[PDB]
């Protein structure tokens, strides 16, 4: 863990915008 | 330095 | 020491030569005159080591002006190095050639400059352009003879966009130092080519590209619209200097822009977020941003109409930054944020900076004078400051009250009683003279005006020339208005300022007052106590001719100094 | 009890002006905390540190009651520290020397020669318009003494009183009569200086 | 009489300070700063005498730390130099090979010696052995 | 933590306490302090400054700080109020004219938030002449009963005789010390 | 148009200088120190100095003043940018900013200064590029600088392609002594530590209000940042055209975007302070702090600094939660809290004495600021949509990012 907010996985783009 | 030197050198 | 260093430098050991060079650099960096060893280091110059070549070049550059005669033994080495296959070596040699301030040294380097003008390496091209610019600055006639202008002009129309930007900056510097004859101005195709390479230019390249557009004068709205559209993306750059250059270019283009077209509105809308971002820059750049805003405030004041919260001076803001913020707020003062300005001035009036307190008082007075809607609020704030029991604060409040009375004294009769007993023992000439003038002009709501002036009449002959004149004027006004209680006071003042006053102007004023009193006291009311017209306040805005010139001069040292470019250079 | 030498070494170890100011502030806070508890054992070290801070350019307004308390103390070192504090941080414009008049009067009759000499020197260095008025009688009493080491101090105190109070020189007219035969150089010099001042 | 006598180093640090005239703390600090600036901006052939604010500002430093005095214009200038030399000799005898570092550590002793030597800006101990003996006796008291 | 050392110190007496000396000039403050510390009435000059002394009684070292009643020394009692645990007021029952001034000074001093934890200690000084008032008339004139949240006791002491000092000391010890 | 840039010291000694144009004599640096001393003593000291017709602009560094003498009316903003770039390069190359490293790496320092700028025109600005061409422990210049892509060095090979993002939030609240907050601005910071193989072109996508409105999805929580600044690698053309954040990520940690917009929400911490200071008798510190943030968020390492009296001594603290320590150097009491859960209410009661002697001059009323830092909280509600990681070779990236909320200019005006 790490203070200041744990790292989270990020997507590649908005899948709902086509 | 120059501070440890005697004021009058005596 | 020196002998040992010379012996080491005259050795065939590479490690020993490197150690001697490092020792010489440390002595030179430490403040040791190693110029006498330059001829010894001349022999140990052609070395395969790249680090040694750089140190030797630095020593020669630092020992070139000191020993110009001894510098004649480096032309062969420079010529040999000018054909070095390594691009870094060629760039270093080009930089060293232009850094040598030798009149006879640049003459022999003309051929290497011509050879390196067509360098394929973009770094090599930039180094050649820099060397050409340095030679032109050192010898404009030599540069003209070498004919580097044609090569420089074609440099912008080549690849290596950073090299193109370096060449463009060099050409602008040559034309900037030129008397404007044979300018390097380009047609719209050149502007379009630069704009195409603007997106590929670096942070330094972007600034150089934006500098070129500052000299060109647009003539078509469509061309101006395209230029504005191209410069709009520059506002999203982290470079503050790039942001400042883009803002200056946009302001210059807005001079020929049409207010009817929606492009001006879009540019104004997009400029405010840029100004807000720039205001949050580093303290060193904070002053520059404040100066730029002040310069552009007089041009398009409607751009920053809603920008008032950021104008507040931060607690950790510097004294210069606080002064700039106060100046921006005073220039940006408006009736919409009058209460906020008054609160900030009251907050700014509680600081420990005496100069800051005086500046805040002056700004509050200027805001009160400019906008009459807050005249009552300004009077209340001045009364509160006077009641705060601060000597400097009291003097500032007295000065502000005196200024307001001369500007808006129609409804200023309600503060005479409050200001009548306000610890008038202060001996500050600015506060004393202001109080005396207020008492003389407002000698109607105070029934003890003669008594108050009695205390100040003890040292009228030795108070001050301006103070004495103000006291005499107040006494004359009191005698003209109410001579029953000041009949003897007027005579005493005339005797003191006419017999005991040796000042030429003061003596003449006293004699004139005595003559007027002895000629027609009734006419003195219509002559001395006349209704003065409106006081013409001095406008703080710069002249339109200077404002237009200052718009082009964006980011220069003159913008911070608020002086013309020709009035600050030597 | 932080020694003055330790404080001097710590000050010398600081390089930045801000760091030196922070160290001085910490030392002053420690001194104020010690004084608030009415410490009397290590008061000499605190007084020396406060004097060094004041000489270095630090405020010492809160360190006025401690000097007054140490002035009325009994230790010779404490008395010397109080006298030094009164001479350095105590002045007529300060107004904190008014309460020192009783301490000076009590020490005026002290048997110890160093204490009396120190009190006389402090009174001469910090001569006030009102202090001399309440101490003029004491100065004249010691002027007729036969102590060679105290004759110079009495002459200096009389000269300081005369300079501060020119109207008080009338009381020294008969005190210095028949004093030109002093064998000691200091006593004769003090008598000559007093005569010249009169 | 000497209005103020203070010991200051060449770099501007003040090793001693003794003013015989009651002045405001801010005014005293400003006067000391001005004196330091004048001394720090003075050459070696200025005669060591300055008439600043109608005061005989005599500056004479025999080492890195300099010494200055301010007296009214009513006596000879050489008397101040002789008194300063005598005080320096007495301090050296009391301490022994006095240096700048020892001055900071012995600030209280130096102040006591100065008080015992000159009081109120006037000379109090003309002899050199008597003052040293008195200082030694006072130190031995405890 | 352990308090064995504190208990051992308090077994044979460790508490000392504090005291202050307040009152008008020539009101027996110096003489009263000399009698309390030494036991004899020693003539003293005007209290230009202050007198500091410590009195050890019942294993308690109650330091006494004499304060003058002079006009220039009346406002100086605020400085002496710091680091003070007790306060003694010296009144002049034979000075009717100065009685009002003493009452006003006492009211001004008692109206300070810092001087709130100190109990009232009023000594009926000058209790040797017929002009001196009793322990109730002086208190009524000074309004000692109107001092809310103040524990004050009226004691009459004669400067020449010294009677009543022991009773006043015992009352002060009882008021301050809440132990057996 | 600075004639020469030099690095000075606190004692007036120049640590290092490098002439670029030669139009100003090197002896002018000596007069800079007396001018600075006079300006500081007279209140006229400014970063841009002026020695006659030559201006010596100086910037206060960690240990020395970066004096950049100039002769003509050159680009002051350009000079400041060059100085900032030089400071950043020195910080990257040298971990310490003091005289110890100035005199320790002079051999490489001179080469770096020569390569940085020539004839007053800066040329090299990439710290990675400078390290790839100038090292303290030489080959031809890299082609990345010559090529257009100077923000992504080609040929980078990594075992794994991991990017560490950081959603840094700065909450600045300017609360006046009257209780009204005047300056309430929140500045975003999108900093990503990209460490992958090659030079992938980042395709940033977030829940922006402008983007949602353009795409027709302007109905959810979209962050409308007043000021958004792209990084060097970010392509401004795509952003201007359709807000397309397409750029080559750098090799390492860099700030791609930084939001900056005003805040209209209630403060995360509501602090009520009481000054029950007696007239030279005692001081009362009625400090009450209320956590206005969500209870699910905890403020780690909360330090609410309450300025205590300058001459105050013997203070007693009566608080409920959080350690209170009075720092003599700071001359104030900091309400130190390890973890502060949202909605927490902390009450403090300070009590200390004051010296009998009154102060000669006033000390002012510095504002009270807190040092709260609660991570894993997105107050602005801006949610990142996706990060378009495109590689010519083709690889599967696993980027990571964390949202950190801290207290910036959260200063409350003293009463
Ligand atoms: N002889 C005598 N004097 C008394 C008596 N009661 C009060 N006094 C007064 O107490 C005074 C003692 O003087 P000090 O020793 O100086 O003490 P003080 O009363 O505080 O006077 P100050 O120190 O000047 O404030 C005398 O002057 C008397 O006026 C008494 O019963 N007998
Ligand atoms: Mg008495």
């Amino acid at each position: 863990d790490r203070k200041g907010g744990s790292y989270s996985q990020a997507a590649g783009s908005d899948s709902a915008q086509s | 330095k120059g501070e440890n030197t005697s004021l009058l050198h005596p | 020491e020196i002998f040992e260093l010379k012996a080491e430098l005259n050795s065939d050991k590479k490690e020993k030569k490197k150690e001697a060079v490092k020792k010489v650099i440390a002595s030179m960096t430490v403040g040791k005159d190693v110029s006498a060893l330059f001829p010894d280091v001349v022999n140990c110059m052609q070395t395969d080591n790249l680090e040694l070549k750089k140190l030797v070049y630095l020593y020669l550059m630092n020992y070139a002006k000191s020993q110009p005669d001894m510098a004649i033994m480096a032309v062969n080495t420079f010529v040999k190095d000018c054909e070095d296959p390594n691009p870094l070596i060629r760039a270093l040699a080009v930089r060293t050639m232009g850094c040598i301030r030798v009149d006879k040294i640049t003459e022999y380097l003309c051929e290497p400059l011509r050879k390196c003008l067509k360098d394929e390496d973009p770094y090599v091209r930039k180094t050649a352009a820099v060397c050409v610019a340095k030679l032109h600055d050192i010898n404009a006639q030599l540069v003209e003879d070498q004919g580097f202008l044609d090569t420089l002009k074609d440099l912008i129309s080549d690849s290596n966009p950073m090299v193109v930007a370096n060449a463009v900056a060099a050409l602008s510097e040559i034309a900037e130092s030129h008397p404007s004859s044979n300018l390097l101005d380009l047609n719209p195709q050149s502007i379009n080519k630069l704009l195409t390479a603007l997106n590929e230019c670096t942070e330094w390249g972007q600034i150089f590209i934006l500098d070129c557009l500052a000299n060109y004068m647009p003539k078509d709205d469509r061309e101006a619209q395209s230029i504005c559209e191209r410069v709009t993306p520059r506002l999203s750059h982290a470079n503050s200097a790039v942001v400042l250059s883009a803002v200056k270019v946009l302001m210059k283009f807005m001079e020929m822009l049409s207010k009817d077209l929606d492009y001006y509105g879009t540019l104004l809308k997009k400029l405010a977020p840029p100004l807000v971002t720039l205001l949050s820059a580093e303290p060193e750049l904070q002053y520059v941003a404040l100066r730029n805003i002040n310069l552009i405030v007089q041009k398009r004041p409607e751009i920053l109409k809603h920008e008032m919260k950021v104008f507040f001076v931060k607690y950790n803001d510097p004294i210069y930054v606080k002064l700039e913020k106060l100046d921006i707020m005073i220039r940006l003062a408006s009736q919409a944020n009058i209460a906020q300005v008054l609160a900030e001035l009251r907050e700014y009036a509680t600081e420990v900076d005496v100069d800051f307190v005086r500046k805040a008082v002056r700004a509050i007075g200027r805001c009160a004078i400019k906008v009459e809607q807050s005249a009552e609020r300004c009077v209340s704030t001045l009364l509160d400051l006077i009641q705060t029991k601060v000597n400097y604060v009291v003097q500032e409040a007295i000065v502000v009250i005196k200024d307001i009375f001369r500007k808006y004294p129609n409804k200023y009769e309600s503060v005479i009683a409050t200001l009548c007993e306000n610890l008038d023992s202060l001996d500050e000439p600015e506060a004393r003279a202001a109080m005396i003038w207020i008492v003389g002009e407002y000698a109607e709501r105070i029934d003890n005006a003669d008594e108050l002036l009695e205390s100040f009449l003890e040292g009228f002959h030795d108070k001050s020339t301006q103070v004495q004149l103000q006291l005499l004027t107040a006494i004359v006004k009191l005698f003209l208005k109410k001579p029953t209680e000041t009949q003897e006071l007027v005579q005493q003042v005339l005797s003191l300022a006419t017999q005991d006053s040796d000042n030429p102007d003061l003596r003449d004023r006293g004699y004139i007052y005595w003559r007027l009193l002895s000629t027609d006291p009734v006419a003195a009311k219509e002559v001395v106590l006349a209704e003065k017209p409106l006081i013409s306040e001095e406008t703080d805005l710069i002249e339109p001719t200077l404002l237009d010139e200052l718009i082009c001069y964006i980011g220069t040292l003159a913008s911070v100094y608020h002086k013309p470019p020709s009035a600050f250079v030597e | 009890p932080i020694r003055l030498r330790e404080l001097i070494r710590t000050i010398r170890t600081a390089r930045t002006q801000a760091e030196e100011r922070e160290m001085i502030q910490k030392e002053c806070a420690a001194i104020r905390s010690s004084f608030r508890e009415e410490d009397n054992t290590y008061r000499c070290r605190n007084v020396a540190k406060l004097l060094y801070m004041h000489m270095l350019g630090y405020p010492a307004h809160f360190g006025q009651l401690e000097c007054l308390k140490l002035i009325a103390s009994q230790k010779f070192t404490d008395k010397r520290i109080g006298y030094l504090g009164a001479m350095l941080l105590l002045d007529e414009r300060q107004d904190v020397h008014l309460l020192m008049t009783n301490c000076i009067k009590n020490d005026l009759n002290h048997s110890t020669q160093f204490v009396q000499g120190l009190a006389l020197c402090t009174l001469g260095c910090m001569g006030s318009s009102e202090m001399c008025r309440d101490l003029a009688g004491e100065v004249e009493k010691l002027l007729k003494t036969s102590n060679s080491y105290l004759r110079k101090k009495a002459a200096l105190c009389a000269v300081h009183v005369i300079r501060k109070v020119p109207e008080l020189m009338e009381m020294f007219l008969p005190a210095t009569k028949n004093l030109l035969n002093e064998k000691n150089h200091g006593v004769l010099h003090t008598s000559v200086v007093l005569l010249t001042e009169m | 009489m000497i209005h103020f006598i203070l010991l200051f180093s060449r770099q501007g640090k003040l090793r001693l300070q003794k003013w015989y005239i009651t002045l405001p703390d801010k005014e005293r600090k400003k006067i000391t700063r001005e004196i330091v600036q004048i001394i720090l901006s003075r050459g070696h052939r200025t005669s060591s005498f300055v008439d600043w604010k109608e005061l005989k500002l005599v500056y004479k430093r025999y080492a890195s730390l300099y010494f200055c005095c301010a007296i009214e214009n009513q006596d000879n200038e050489l008397l101040t130099l002789e008194i300063v030399h005598r005080y320096v000799e007495l301090l050296d005898k009391y301490f022994g090979n006095v240096c700048e570092l020892d001055i900071i550590f012995n600030f209280e002793k130096a102040y006591f010696i100065l008080d015992e030597f000159i009081i109120g800006g006037e000379i109090q101990e003309t002899s050199k052995k008597i003052a040293v003996k008195a200082i030694e006796d006072s130190d031995m008291l405890q | 933590g352990n308090i064995f050392a504190n208990l051992f110190k308090g077994l044979f007496g460790k508490k000392e306490m504090r005291i202050l000396m307040v009152g008008l000039d020539a009101a027996g403050k110096t003489t009263i302090l000399y009698k309390l510390k030494l036991g004899e009435i020693v003539t003293t000059i005007p209290t230009i400054g202050f007198n500091v002394e410590t009195v050890e009684y019942k294993n308690i070292s109650f330091t006494v700080w004499d304060v003058g009643g002079q006009d220039k020394i009346r406002p100086l009692w605020r400085h002496y109020f710091q680091n003070t645990q007790g306060l003694i007021f010296v009144v002049d029952s034979n000075d009717r004219e100065r009685v009002n001034e003493a009452r006003e000074e006492l009211m001004r001093m008692l109206a300070e938030d810092e001087l709130r934890d100190a109990v009232l200690l009023v000594f009926a000084n000058k209790q040797d002449l017929p002009n001196a008032m009793n322990a109730a008339e002086i208190t009524d004139k000074l309004g000692l009963h109107s001092l809310r949240h103040r524990n004050w006791y009226i004691q009459a002491t004669c400067a020449t005789s010294g009677d009543g000092l022991y009773e006043g000391l015992d009352w002060l010890s009882n008021q301050l010390r809440n132990q057996k | 148009s600075a004639s020469a840039v030099y690095v000075l010291d606190l004692k007036g000694k120049v640590l290092i200088c490098r002439n670029y144009r030669g139009d100003v004599d090197m002896s002018e640096v000596e007069h800079f120190m007396p001018i600075l001393m006079e300006k500081e003593e007279e209140g006229m000291l400014s970063p841009i100095l002026a020695h006659g017709g030559v201006r010596f602009m100086w910037i206060k560094h960690n240990n020395l003043y970066l004096v950049a003498t100039s002769k003509k009316n050159a680009c002051v903003s350009l000079v400041f940018s060059f100085l900032y770039k030089v400071v950043q390069v020195f910080s990257e190359y040298f971990k310490e900013l003091e005289e110890e490293s100035i005199r320790d790496n002079f051999v490489i320092i001179y080469e770096l200064l020569d390569e940085l700028m020539d004839f007053g025109y800066p040329q090299t600005t990439d710290s990675k590029i400078l390290q790839e061409y100038i090292t303290q422990e030489a080959p031809r210049p890299p082609a990345t600088v010559t090529n257009a892509v100077s923000w992504r060095s080609e040929g980078i090979k990594y075992r794994k392609n991991e990017v560490f993002l950081d959603v840094i939030e700065a909450v600045n609240l300017l609360v006046s002594a009257n209780g009204n907050v005047l300056r309430s601005e929140i500045v975003g910071s999108i900093k990503m530590r990209v460490f992958l193989s090659g030079m992938p072109e980042l395709r940033l996508g977030l829940n922006d209000k402008v983007l949602f409105d353009n795409t027709g999805r302007g109905k959810s929580k979209s962050v409308e940042l007043e000021d958004v600044k792209f990084h060097q690698c970010v392509r401004l053309s795509r952003f201007e055209n359709d807000r397309t954040i397409s750029f080559i990520p750098p090799d390492g940690e860099f700030e791609l975007m930084s939001y900056r917009l005003n805040t209209h929400v209630k403060p995360l911490i509501w602090i009520e302070s009481v000054i029950e200071k007696h007239s030279h008798s005692r001081i009362e510190y009625m400090v009450k702090a209320k956590s206005q943030f969500k209870r699910r968020s905890t403020a780690n390492n909360v330090e609410i600094h309450i300025p205590v009296p300058n001459d105050a001594d013997s203070p007693k603290f009566k608080t409920t939660v959080g350690s209170v320590k009075w720092v003599p150097e700071n001359s104030e009491i900091v309400w130190s809290v390890k973890s502060f859960p949202g909605g927490k209410e902390y009450l403090m009661r300070a009590h200390f004495g004051l010296p009998s002697v009154e102060a000669e001059d006033k000390e002012g009323k510095p504002p009270i600021s807190v040092k709260f830092e609660i991570p894993y909280f997105t107050t602005s509600g801006i949610q990142v949509r996706y990060l378009k990681i495109i590689e010519k070779s083709g690889y599967q990236a696993l980027p990571w990012v964390r949202y950190i909320t801290q207290n910036g200019d959260y200063q409350l005006r003293t009463q």
